[PDB]
RNA sequence: AGUGAUUCUGCGACGCUUGCCAACGCCAGAUCACUCUGGUUCAAUGUCGGGGCGCUAAAUCACUUGCAUACGACUUGG
RNA sequence: AAGCGUUGGAUUGUUCACCCACUAAUAGGGAACGUGAGCUGGGUUUAGACCGUCGUGAGACAGGUUAGUUUUACCCUACUG
RNA sequence: UUUCUAGCGAAACCACAGCCAAGGGAACGGGCUUGGCAAAAAUAGCGGGGAAAGAAGACCCUGUUGAGCUUGACUCUAGUUU
RNA sequence: ACUGGAACCGGUACGGACUCAGGGAAUCCGACUGUCUAAUUAAAACAGAGGUGACAGAUGGUCCUUGCGGACGUUGACUGUC
RNA sequence: GCCUCUAGUCGAUAGAAUAAUGUAGGUAAGGGAAGUCGGCAAACUAGAUCCGUAACUUCGGGAAAAGGAUUGGCUCCAGUG
RNA sequence: GCCGUUGCGACAAGGUCGUAACGAGUAGGAAGGUCGUGGCGGUUGCGUUGAAGGCUGAGCGUAGGCUCGGCUGGAGCUUCCGUCAGUGCAGAUCGUAAUGGUAGUAGCAAAUAUUCAAGUUCGAUCCUUGAAGACUGAAGUGG
RNA sequence: ACGUUUCCGACCCGUCUUGAAACACGGAUUGCGGAGUGCUUGUCUACUGCGAGUCAAAGGGUGUUAAAACCUUGCGGCGAA
RNA sequence: UAAAUAUCGACUCGAUUGCGAUAGCGAACAAGUACCGUGAGGGAAAGUUGCAAAGGACUUUGAAGAGAGAGUUCAAGAGAACGUGAAAUCGCUGGAGUGGAACCGGAGACAGUUGAU
């Protein structure tokens, strides 16, 4: 018999199964398609979720109710360090898909860049790439590096370079850095084969992958939650008080044929740490790193003068001090902080007046997230409380 | 009482060793003595000790319905082991008789080799268990007999 | 030196051979009539011994980390 | 052309029915009249009890009414991780 | 509590066993026919199926099988009246 | 020993925990207290006080016992049972 | 009811961890029965002093009807042999 | 071609042989059984130089079953002729005894709670001593 | 040959049933036990002895490898109308 | 008012085409016992070392059970729950197979077994 009342199921079917993420890293699955014209650059990049913070901007959007009025809006602080290139790698098309067709890694590799290959680093011998980097101060070693960047200049029909993050600068526990593929877009394989051998070795700052008010996509693992039940992992009706072993399942998994139960039914399992890739994130701001003079108050407009920094009073609550350089995006980013986020450009050519807009931000709110922060530095929080017993005492 | 269900390939350097009815469960000691399987005898104790100290798992690959997962399984190529204590102990017991008969025998103490080793179920004991609506149902305990065969290892 | 859908080609150089006539001229060849020999058929791999250049690593447990976690697992550090 | 939707309620155990309101619409159906080791137990459908009619009586009544125990998965498969 | 560990340790159930579509068949197959397919060993849940388990259907019918009760059924009888 | 009163004091509050009916307007059933299907029905079912009727003056009435004999009855109509 | 003294016990297999489902407790913004056969379950009320208390009634009740105010500590005053 | 049944026939035999045709089978009926089991009256033999019983290779028979070999075992067993029977099991939710998968699984969760040091011991969460922390709370976990 | 591998065939037995592999019932596994019998009375059939007869009963006599065997009937049963 | 007649309940005897420890009486044995029910009453299971205890002295590890040697013995693999010791079920060693059943009949091959005056 038919359903007394319809109503849509519980859940998108496209996402399943909701299984924990193979990788911790977000697998970039699809990269922008390749325009000849435009100039060399990278597609992708690598960043830590911070945390988040609110700003108040003014809006410039014609027939709104809100135009040139302040509004208040959440937002997320990515840290994206510089990352170093460290090899390059070229596919061919066949008619089984792309295939690796080879990889020249730099001659000196980072040793955060080497940990990646170790899961006891500090107990082995550190012999990675130790053969390799003798290859590019040898005779043979030389022409077959060169034959390699021969094959990749004149087979490949696109370009990846590895790059890696560096882990030291943020004096934090990790060392081990991350790797990654991001192919390499515009100008003809030779001119990418050229710049990225150019670049080897060589750290890229987020600035040149990404511009002011550009919408891009956010790659990664969601928040893990473990196992979870149905009424929290695909959200149906709980059912009445009354019921007899439990409440919060579903009621019937399947009719009485088929004799099985089907894949389109909720059952209990594992809820978060999926993969996702969330698109149409906003830059709200670039901001340098706080410990160069261009970045001294990468926490300020030119509307408030105060001079901080975007670390919140106290520090960014589980994660640090965000002393590189970040983006600020505007709204939710897919996991918890701490958590490695996969910036990739959009594969969509942006027509909507959202994607266009300028922003202007007035303000950007600093005080404490743990707690209530009723201050936005420690200056004004000495200012308006005065001096206290620790002082007296101290004078 | 028990016949070993092995002859030593050369008795002369060798020695044995036996129990009955061992009230301890059959098999946990049954997997805990496979898993010595081979071992030379100092290792073999180093092993046991290990296993009462949580320091090493016994893998258990016959008798594992229900037996939980451990990081210390990934040394046994399997995904389920335990920590017998009380089959760890009786199997020290033995392996210390065994260790006195090759002394008393004259043989070097330092190359023995756990060449045979075995466990068998014996005669149950019988207990009782009361269940509901006024039911009684039996409540068995399964002992066994264990026996090993060390040999002179050149 | 060329070939990218990774092996295969062209060019050499060097080795080992390879054709016909005198001419079955001359020697050798036979297992009795066939029963698995091409009258030792060919391939694939494993292991054990001698040599020729040639190299001198990692996982794992246990601690630790918490972005992860029912247990395994996952993310870290020495 | 079944991709996607086809609701909130008053009365009734009700499926149906009827009305109130909103709505893009308030379409019709199957899956052992889908679905009780998923629930509930209002009805039906034991034993207690009351009324009407019937029967000399014990008792009868898809006539009405009130109260009336809802057991077991640790196995195989399927499904979820 | 479940979960994992040390110790201890049952029971129900069990022809043989356990992936499906259609067909035909005792008219709703795990086995048969034609197809879809098909790769160890396992942990935690689950309640679609096993027309799952509990019980020689308490419903209905049959039996020249009963029993409780009733009476204007047949045949008797304690008691009582004469 | 309990009762009444006055000033002052604090703090989210004073029966500071604890102990202990939510209230009202009606309909149906049973008057009420009470009793009952131990292990699915606590009720409107039974009882109940009150009402009516029947029989019985003892050489009697109602019962039990195979019989002998016995109970109401240590009773006598304002009694006894139905 | 809660705490304590004399007296008596720590006997209920233990350890780690705190997933799902569960059993038993504690809360929940705005709405307030729209849930459901049905306000099932839960919440609400409550002690004491003063005041006030309807229909109906067998005049005995209804009645704690309904519904209001006060309540702590400290320093004092008065009354009651 | 072989096996057997039926009919016919030859042969001095309860037997052998020849010959032609034939060969489905539930319920059921007959026949043969040097198929098997346990007794009795007789007969033929074997056995501590190893009987019965038990495990299992070389064979025989269409089959029921049988013979021999090897190992275990330690005291009985057996041919054939008559005759007798408590004479052959896969089932009967069969009787009785034992044993599996489930399975090292369900589970050992009400009654607030234990900790430190020491003693004894081969061995102590659980026994004993001391210190601490809690509970029953006099209509008690008391007498 | 109850080992392995190939090609063909191959649904789980017993039972009631028109029809069972059945989503019909019994059957988890093994050992041992387990069901047309005794007797009285008929009838037919086969064999044996005698034959218008046959069998003889209870009983008696004898018998000591004496519950046996052997001997024994004016009369009795069946048959001869 | 004896005899011929009935009857193994009691006492004492002799036999058997009967059973051979799930059979035969319920009871081959501390059997109308253990145990169960308030009671009337119900009611089992349970035979076997060896000719002879000669029932394993002594050494050794362990707290001990127990084990390794040793000894007794025709024999202890007859060691006390002891004659024999089956099937189901189970463990080990070696070989071989192993894609959602496994088993099975027919026909080869392989491994293996066996015979050849």
């Amino acid at each position: 018999s038919h359903r007394k009342f319809s109503a849509p199921r519980h859940g998108h079917m496209g996402f399943t199964p909701k299984k924990r993420s193979r990788t911790y890293r977000g697998r970039i699955k699809a990269f922008p398609k390749d325009d000849k014209s435009k100039p060399i650059h990278l597609t992708a990049f690598l960043g830590y979720k911070a945390g988040m913070t609110h700003i108040v901007r003014d809006v410039d959007k014609p027939g709104s109710k809100v135009n040139k009025k302040e509004v208040v809006e959440a937002v997320t602080i990515v840290e994206t360090p510089p990352m170093v290139i460290a090899g390059v790698t070229g596919y061919v098309d066949t008619p089984q898909g792309p295939r690796a067709l080879t990889t020249i890694w730099a001659e000196h590799l980072s040793e955060e860049a080497r940990r990646r290959f170790y899961s006891n680093w500090a107990k082995s011998k550190k012999k990675a790439f130790t053969k390799y980097a003798k290859k590019w101060q040898d005779e043979d070693g030389k022409k077959l590096i060169e034959a390699d960047f021969a094959k990749l200049k004149k087979y490949c029909s696109s370009i990846r370079v590895i790059a890696h993050t560096q882990m030291k600068i943020l004096r934090r526990r990790q060392k081990k850095a991350h790797l990654v593929e991001i192919q390499v877009n515009g100008g003809t394989i030779e001119q990418k084969v050229d710049w990225a051998r150019e670049h080897l070795e060589k750290q890229v700052q987020v600035d040149t992958v990404f511009a002011q008010d550009e919408m891009i996509d956010t790659i990664g693992v969601t928040r893990g939650h473990g196992f979870k039940g149905v009424t929290s992992r695909w959200h149906t009706k709980k059912l009445p008080r009354k019921t007899h072993k439990g409440l919060r399942k579903v009621a019937c998994i399947g009719a009485w044929h088929p004799s099985r139960v089907a894949f389109t039914v909720a059952r209990a399992g594992q809820k978060g740490f999926h993969h996702r890739t969330i698109i149409n994130n906003k830059i709200y701001r670039i901001g340098k790193s706080a410990l160069t003079e261009e970045g001294k108050n990468n926490g300020s407009t030119e509307f408030d003068l105060t001079q901080k920094t975007i670390t919140p009073m106290g520090g960014f609550p589980r994660y640090g001090i965000v002393n590189q350089d970040y983006i600020m995006l505007r709204g939710a980013v897919l996991g918890p902080k701490k958590r490695l986020i996969t910036l990739r450009k959009s594969l969509i050519t942006q027509t909507k007046r959202v994607a266009h807009e300028k922003i202007n931000l007035k303000w950007i709110d600093t005080s404490s997230k743990t707690g209530h922060g009723r201050f936005q530095t420690t200056a004004e929080k000495r200012a308006f409380m005065g001096k206290l017993k620790r002082d007296f005492l101290a004078e | 009482k028990v016949h070993y269900s092995r002859a030593p390939e050369n008795s002369t350097k060798s020695c044995k060793a036996r129990g009955s009815d061992l009230r301890v469960h059959f098999k946990n000691t049954h997997e805990a003595a496979m898993a010595l399987r081979g071992m030379p005898l100092r290792r073999a104790q180093a092993f046991l000790n290990h296993v009462k100290e949580h320091k090493e798992i016994v893998p258990f690959r016959r008798f594992h319905g229900g037996i939980g997962r451990a990081a210390q399984t990934k040394q046994w190529n399997t995904t389920q082991g335990r920590w017998p204590v009380k089959s760890a102990d009786f199997l020290l017991d033995l392996l210390k008789n065994a260790e006195s008969n090759a002394e008393y025998k004259g043989l070097d103490v330092d190359h023995l080799v756990i060449e045979h080793i075995n466990v068998q179920r014996a005669a149950k004991l019988r207990r009782r268990t009361y269940r509901a609506h006024g039911r009684i149902n039996p409540y068995m305990s399964s002992p066994c007999h264990i026996e090993v065969i060390l040999a002179e290892k050149e």
